[PDB]
RNA sequence: CGGGGAAACCCAGGUGGAGGCCUGUAGCGAUGCUGACGUGCAAAUCGCUCGUAUGAUUUGGGUAUCGGAGCGAAAGACUCA
RNA sequence: CACGAGUUGUUCGGAAACUGAGCACAACGUUAUAUCGUUUUGUUAGGAAAGUGAAGUACUGAAAAGGGGCAACAGAGAACCUGGGAUUAUAUUCCAAAAAGAAAUUGCAUGUGGG
RNA sequence: CCAACUGCAGACCGUACUCAUCACCGCAUCAGGUCCCCAAGCAUAGAAUGCUCUGGUACAUAGAGAAAGGUAAACUCAGGGAAGUCGGCAAAAUAGAUGCGUAAGUUCGCAAGAAGCAUUGGCUCUGAGGGCAACACAAAUUGCCAACUCAGAACUGCUUACGGCGGGGAAUCCAACUGUAUAAUUAAAACAUAGGUUUGU
RNA sequence: GCACCGUCUAGGUUCCAACCGUG
RNA sequence: GUGGUAAUGCGCCAGGUAACAAAUCAAUCCUCCCACGGUGAGCUUUCUUUUCACCAUAAUCCACCUUGGGCCUUUUUAUCGCGUUGUUCGGAGCGGGGGCUCAAGAUUGAAAAAUGCAGCCAUUGUUGUGAGUUCUGCGCAUUAAAGCAAAAACCUGGGGU
């Protein structure tokens, strides 16, 4: 059974701290403790170390970036700018 | 290789620590193979452009600059 | 009168940086010869965390250039990094994240992090977690190029500085509520000693100037001049305007 | 893992053991009796009752900051009665 | 209160011999005044702080950036165990050749085998 | 040159006793304060609380003994039930476990042990919950053995009977909450807090 | 005005040589 | 220096040990209880094949079954199989057949009965089951905007001597 109507994992707080402030929090815990996908590896098998570290399960890669997501936006924004301007270059 | 604290591993004998293949008692032989793989197929690749780059620089040795010459 | 803790806190004594846990500070490679005339290559080895600090740092193994020896320095990390990578270090060097160029090589446009705002410091500005510059124009005739930074404020430094492509790691740090006293306790703890914060009116008039009075109250007006002695600027330093802002928010900072 | 649904998803039974969570020892404190004592056992103690008890927790040793100075989750608190 | 006695270690704790939060001799600077400041973010000082193996009987003279030292009897480190009919009182410290006995470990020398 | 065997040698300081209702601090052999290790049996959820073998102790000035009035980590009280008092202060009171059952409000987490109803002893029985040994499908059976919990039945009894263990409901004011805080008359509505905003750079 | 201090180069081109280039 | 297809067995520079957290589930030594047996003592008007005590084995060495991890080689797996109390593993090699290693136990001996204990120059001399215990193993996923000291000393390799 579901034990919960949309709480989630911040069942842990009671009643405390607000709803607004917990509802804005759990969307980025959830992201926290999910498992991402690896490009090097073909599979699902990331996991947060500590703020900004990302560490592979199975293969021996460590990645750097996002605090609470594998990739931040700007950083893809970022990646195909680079990417064309070096095409330009070379 | 054993687990042996100061004195031990000072008092043991060497191959109570480490294993007859090259690096042993540092890598693993999974590391070990692909060292020596990495190793032959780099310097070959590397052989074969700097062939490539000689070869080209004496085509052009006989060539127009001495083919279609001028002085 | 009693000395007042902004004052207090400029004597070292108990309020110095908890430094113990850190590792070395954080650089780029020193400007030599190979950096000035070709380029270096490095291999990435670790990356890791460092308490007090939001971004990751990369451990990047490089060979010595007159000895035989191996060479570790200690970075900040840019998003994408990843163990194994190859950086590439000097005057002719990719257009890839991660590399180091000097800045009159970056094509108009881009986006930079770990700027020097001198040739050869090692690193000074657009180094917290999700931070950046971006390169706006050249000037050849002088040889100084302009940025736009963080804040949003311009910066014209020389050509020969050096920076790394790409954005500092650890972004969106600042989005999730704490919730928690002891949360910010926990935050705190690997910085140093200034929290929690009790405020000035909540005193007594022999320790602050706000302090004293049958109500809580600031009795006169809380905007200082800027040649106010030590104890005696405290509040809102120097403020051109108070109050809430409408409409567009300019620039902070001098002019 | 069972049942329902065209789909999106919904209902139910277990497993697991989170939390500045609850009751309660040791520990750390100190609400009420305006109790005892008030030439005291004691220049602040005793009894019962009571707060907290996985945390912004309690504690040993070492080390660092003082006299118009120090330190303070701020009572003009504390710096060998 | 008086008189007379009692604490035994190659291995137990410390030191010899680690590094931590830290301290501050030298050096340099400052002050009418050193009884002041700097001194671990790899690290003193406008700063010439290295005294050695090896080769060839002490001698002699190539390499090795970043002076000397202190700070933990709960961190790191550390080769020994039981039996005793062995005290008035000490003992993993004492016990005598059947050492009640059985070990481990460091230095330097013999010889036995191998280099 | 390399084990291993053998011979000789193995320096320095600490070491008694105490660690506390008499060996330390508090003017004292002062009901105050003071870090670490070992930790038995039965009841029971148990480092709660009560009693006990090993080890320890009978030391804290005593004896005789119905005044009034006191102190208590001491009890009862017919009929009434807060009329007492500034004020239910103090005392009484509730109570473990298991089944059923549970309102307004709400940030959907709670409120909640909400409120409330019922059972519980002793004795003699019954059922359920396991282990390993001996292409063909009821080894779907033979033997041996442990450890405790839960459920159901008959008979039989109460003087309601150790310890230990929430009283409950309806509302107003203040502060969001856990926390801190006038050592020795003030623990709060004060301070802190997450959250919001402004300033310098 | 003329001497002298006054010199060597990877590469790119067209045996030398020359023009570019600048360690 | 030398064996095995292999995992791996035997005679200046670069890494490693020192060196680090939670819960869960198993836990060894040791403690407690029970069953069976031997020795001493207690009670006995009666009853009690009874009640109580004891039944011990240090370091250091020799040789070489169980559990839990990592791996090799052969047969090549798939919607599917393997596994935990528990939040998972597999063509980047699952399962099966044979092996190689590491950790922790066990079992032989030596030491060691010549000791210790208890009745009295003689007797005795113990083997099984539950429960609780943090060593250890579950290898290095506790909150986390918290991510969990350093060095001496020592170990192995790459190079040349
Ligand atoms: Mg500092
Ligand atoms: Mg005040
Ligand atoms: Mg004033
Ligand atoms: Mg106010
Ligand atoms: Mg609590
Ligand atoms: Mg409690
Ligand atoms: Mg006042
Ligand atoms: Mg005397
Ligand atoms: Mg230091
Ligand atoms: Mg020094
Ligand atoms: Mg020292
Ligand atoms: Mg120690
Ligand atoms: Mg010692
Ligand atoms: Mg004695
Ligand atoms: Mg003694
Ligand atoms: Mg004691
Ligand atoms: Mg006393
Ligand atoms: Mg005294
Ligand atoms: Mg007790
Ligand atoms: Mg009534
Ligand atoms: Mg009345
Ligand atoms: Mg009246
Ligand atoms: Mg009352
Ligand atoms: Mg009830
Ligand atoms: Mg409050
Ligand atoms: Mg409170
Ligand atoms: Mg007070
Ligand atoms: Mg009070
Ligand atoms: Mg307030
Ligand atoms: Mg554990
Ligand atoms: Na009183
Ligand atoms: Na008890
Ligand atoms: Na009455
Ligand atoms: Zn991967």
């Amino acid at each position: 059974a579901k034990r919960t109507v949309k709480m989630g994992v911040m069942g842990r707080y009671g009643t405390r701290y607000g709803a607004n402030p917990r509802k804005r929090a759990k969307k980025l815990e959830v992201s926290q403790h999910a498992k991402h996908f690896c490009s090097f590896c073909g599979k699902f098998a990331f996991r947060r170390k500590a703020v900004g570290i990302w560490r592979c399960d199975g293969c021996s890669k460590t990645v750097a970036g996002g605090a609470y997501t594998l990739s931040t936006p700007n950083n893809s924004t970022v990646r195909s700018t680079v990417r064309r301007l070096r095409e330009l270059a070379k | 290789t054993k687990a042996l604290r100061h004195i031990d591993a000072r008092l043991a004998s060497r191959h109570e620590k480490s294993v007859s293949r090259a690096y042993g008692g540092v890598l693993s032989h999974d590391q070990v193979r692909d060292r020596v793989v990495r190793a032959f197929l780099v310097e070959e690749q590397r052989i074969v452009k700097q062939a490539l780059k000689e070869h080209s620089k004496m085509k052009l040795s006989h060539k127009r600059t001495a083919n279609k010459k001028k002085s | 009168g009693k000395t007042v803790l902004s004052c207090r806190k400029g004597n070292g004594s108990v309020y110095q940086v908890h430094g113990h846990k850190r590792l070395g500070p954080a650089k780029l490679r020193i400007l030599d010869y190979a950096e000035r005339h070709g380029y270096m290559r490095g291999v990435v080895k670790s990356i890791e965390h460092e308490a007090g600090r939001g971004a990751a740092l990369a451990r990047v193994e490089f060979r010595h250039p007159y000895k035989f020896r191996r060479v570790k320095e200690l970075m900040v990390a840019p998003e994408g990094m990843f163990t194994g990578q190859s950086v590439f270090c000097g005057q002719k060097a990719p257009l890839a994240i991660g590399n180091v160029l000097p800045l009159g090589q970056i094509t108009e446009g881009c986006i930079v992090c770990n700027v020097e705002a001198k040739p050869g410091d090692r690193g000074t500005l657009a180094r917290a977690s999700g931070d950046y510059c971006i390169i706006i124009s050249h000037n050849h005739e002088t040889g100084r190029t302009r940025l736009k930074l963080p804040s949003g404020q311009k910066k014209s430094v020389p050509s020969t500085s050096r920076a790394m492509i790409g954005i500092i790691s650890g972004g969106g740090r600042i989005e999730k509520p704490v919730l928690k006293a002891g949360n910010s306790f926990y935050r705190f703890r690997g910085k140093r000693n200034c929290w929690p914060k009790v405020r000035g009116v909540a005193r007594n008039p022999v320790e602050h100037p706000h302090g004293g009075g049958n109500h809580q109250h600031i009795g006169h007006p809380s905007t200082v001049s800027r040649h106010s002695p030590p104890g005696q600027k405290v509040g809102l330093i120097a403020a051109r305007r108070t109050g809430r802002i409408r409409g567009g928010k300019a620039v902070k900072g001098a002019w």
